[PDB]
């Protein structure tokens, strides 16, 4: 989670970075109870069910927009950031988290590499990117390499002075997206053991013997897990 | 024939379908699900790694203890199973008489179908291929749990 | 709709610098750029200040502007007969998503 | 040379439907961010609607619902249609080109829309 939820962020909304998270246990309780983030908006996911739900793929997108346009990274939102830069139709029941980057933006005035796609011919497709420096032209005269009164530039930087801001000041938005393909889902999440104290119902891993437990001495192979002495009745477990 | 290093399954060996590769470099096994372009006759003292053409999009990653013999491979419900057993016999030009039980090694969640695999990559190959089939067997377990005999 | 406050009139003799100040809030002026537009009577307004301090191409000199946080001021060394006109200040209000323009200041070259 | 030409403002009764058109040279209407701004006689400018290049439409709560807008790529024209005409509507409407939200440039002479008995 830290690889994305916590790193120096030079990512810009114009070229957002995506990460494939899989083959790992996923504890979301740490993110939910962190209270180190300004927002944790979640749509079609329940906070209790987030750990319970298992997912084939986990995709995390990291980008930096001003405080005012954090709202635009949401389903059914219209604005320069959502249409031209980063778009979420439903977010696939994903969760959007914002952390203030004003502390990250050190110095009296650093624009870094943050840029906004003000000029784009059309609206992007869900989870799509755009990195064309192609001059907008915005006129009958075709703009090539030479600059023109109408050539302009598609990307414009954002000034992040520490003083004031708040709206101009950016909360880095990291979007989570969990999809469910045919491939098996391993993305999800014990008590003390009393032996012979009393008859106790139980579930070790998938079985429910509901019988008193005692110390055994039977020889047992390594790769094996449990034993069925007769009539497919489970007598011993490891 | 210790020369043998591993084998590529490679359902269609194309960019469109993903492919499984296994290799033994004498220290630990490597399993790559990256799709590999078709190879006319890949070959692995001798040169190494020229079977590589282009390794875009690797979904599953894995490394384990080196396998370095009877192997069994099967795919059911998106799971890949392998079983292995090593026993020393000689003075046999064919399959040695005697009963040997094969233990499971690993279960891999590839989730694809592997019709039309490719054979191994390396001296005489000396490799035997047999085909499984649905049958009913009667298995006998000894006192400790080792399959002694069957019919 | 929040409206920026503008001085109702500013009058000076020729050769005197003239300052027009646009009142503002973080929701509008504090977080977004401000521009000044000059409308002669009977004409559509022509952009006077390109972006905060900046000046657009095609604009006479002696015209300069300063964004002092919430409020932005416009400085004009000298009041020539042409300078007399109506000036307006505009910025995007993030919360209501509307350009906000002040009522205007009637400059009188005396 | 960029030029702006507009017509369509006329005497109308309240609740009426009326349309405006704006014509431009050297600038493509769809590619360029376009705006519609109005001035009541001897009154401060009031912004009405902005159309983003992809197609986003934003309006003002004062003119919300009563006003409507579209831009036609084939005719290279921007259209402002206004229903539910009110006492306030009387003004001269100038179509304008904006560098995004940074600033408005190339204002047009516009046409006087008059609503009265
Ligand atoms: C079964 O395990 C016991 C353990 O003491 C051993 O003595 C015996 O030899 C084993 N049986 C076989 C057939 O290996």
């Amino acid at each position: 989670f830290g690889e994305v939820f916590n790193a120096t962020r030079f990512a810009s909304v114009y070229a957002w970075n995506r990460k494939r998270i899989s083959n790992c246990v996923a504890d979301y309780s740490v993110l939910y109870n962190s209270a180190s983030f300004s927002t944790f908006k979640c749509y079609g996911v329940s906070p209790t069910k987030l750990n319970d739900l298992c997912f084939t793929n986990v995709y995390a997108d990291s980008f930096v927009i001003r405080g005012d346009e954090v709202r635009q990274i949401a389903p059914g939102q219209t604005g320069k950031i959502a249409d031209y830069n980063y778009k979420l139709p439903d977010d696939f029941t994903g969760c959007v988290i914002a952390w203030n980057s004003n502390n990250l933006d050190s110095k009296v005035g650093g624009n870094y590499n943050y840029l906004y796609r003000l000029f784009r011919k059309s609206n992007l497709k869900p989870f799509e990117r755009d990195i064309s420096t192609e001059i907008y032209q915005a006129g009958s005269t075709p703009c090539n390499g030479v600059e023109g009164f109408n050539c302009y530039f598609p990307l414009q930087s954002y000034g992040f002075q520490p003083t004031n801001g708040v709206g101009y000041q950016p909360y880095r938005v990291v979007v989570l997206s969990f999809e469910l393909l045919h491939a098996p889902a391993t993305v999800c999440g014990k008590s003390t053991n009393l032996v012979k104290n009393k008859c106790v119902n139980f579930n070790f891993n998938g079985l429910t013997g509901t019988g008193v437990l005692t110390e055994s001495n039977k020889k047992f192979l390594p790769f094996q897990q449990f034993g069925r002495d007769i009539a497919d009745t489970t007598d011993a477990v490891r | 024939s210790n020369i043998i290093r591993g084998w590529i399954f490679g359902t269609t060996l194309d960019s469109k379908t993903q492919s499984l590769l296994i290799v033994n470099n004498a220290t630990n096994v490597v399993i790559k699900v990256c799709e590999f372009q078709f190879c006319n006759d890949p070959f692995l003292m001798e040169s190494e790694f020229r079977v590589y053409s282009s390794a875009n999009n690797c979904t599953f990653e894995y490394v384990s203890q080196p396998f370095l013999r009877e192997f069994v491979f099967k795919n059911i419900d998106g799971y890949f199973k392998i079983y292995s057993k090593h026993t020393p016999i000689n003075l046999v030009r064919d399959l040695p008489q005697g009963f040997s039980a094969l233990e499971p090694l690993v279960d891999l969640p590839i989730g694809i179908n592997i019709t039309r695999f490719q054979t191994l990559l390396a001296g005489a190959a000396a490799y035997y291929v047999g085909y499984l089939q649905p049958r009913t067997f009667l298995l006998k377990y000894n006192e400790n749990g080792t399959i002694t005999d069957a019919v | 709709q929040s409206v920026l406050t503008q001085p109702p009139s500013v009058s000076a003799a020729p050769g005197q610098k003239v300052t027009i100040s646009c009142s503002g809030s973080s929701s509008n002026i504090g977080n977004n750029y401000v521009s000044w537009y000059q409308q002669l009577p009977g004409t559509a307004p022509k952009l006077l200040i390109y972006d905060n301090n900046k000046r657009p191409s095609g604009i006479p000199d002696r015209f300069s502007g300063s964004k002092s946080g919430t409020s932005a001021t416009l400085g004009i060394t000298g009041l020539q007969t042409g300078d007399e006109a109506d000036y307006y200040c505009g910025t995007w209000d993030s919360s209501l998503s509307a350009w906000v323009f002040g009522g205007g200041t009637k400059l009188t070259v005396l | 040379e960029v030029q702006l030409v507009e017509s369509g403002g006329g005497l109308v009764q309240p609740g009426g439907s009326l349309r405006l058109s704006c014509e431009a040279s050297e600038i493509i209407v769809n590619r360029n961010y376009m705006n519609w701004v109005r001035q009541a006689p001897g009154k401060g400018l009031e912004w009405v609607s902005i159309i983003y290049p992809g197609g986003s439409t934003f309006y003002a709560d004062s003119v919300k619902g009563r006003f409507t807008i579209s831009r036609d790529n084939s005719k290279n024209t921007m259209y402002l249609q206004m229903n539910s005409l009110r006492a306030e509507d009387t003004a001269v409407y100038y179509c304008a080109r904006s560098y995004g939200d940074f600033y408005v440039d190339f204002w047009g002479q516009g046409t006087l829309v008059t609503v009265s008995s």
